[PDB]
């Protein structure tokens, strides 16, 4: 379902966003 | 009906424009 991937992509990606940050700190 | 998950991405997608602006803080 469109929605449920969208769901999975949007946490895959916020996933890696906070990987950078703690990265980052 | 406005489907759950669509409250759910939503409120995901703030999230992620709230943390790529902490990364471009970051580095400023």
């Amino acid at each position: 379902r469109r929605l449920k991937q969208k769901n999975a992509r949007l946490k895959q990606e916020i996933a890696a966003l906070e990987y950078e940050i703690a990265a980052l700190e | 009906e406005i489907d759950a998950l669509e409250f759910e991405n939503d409120a995901l997608e703030q999230k992620i424009a709230a943390l790529k602006q902490k990364i471009a803080s970051l580095k400023q």
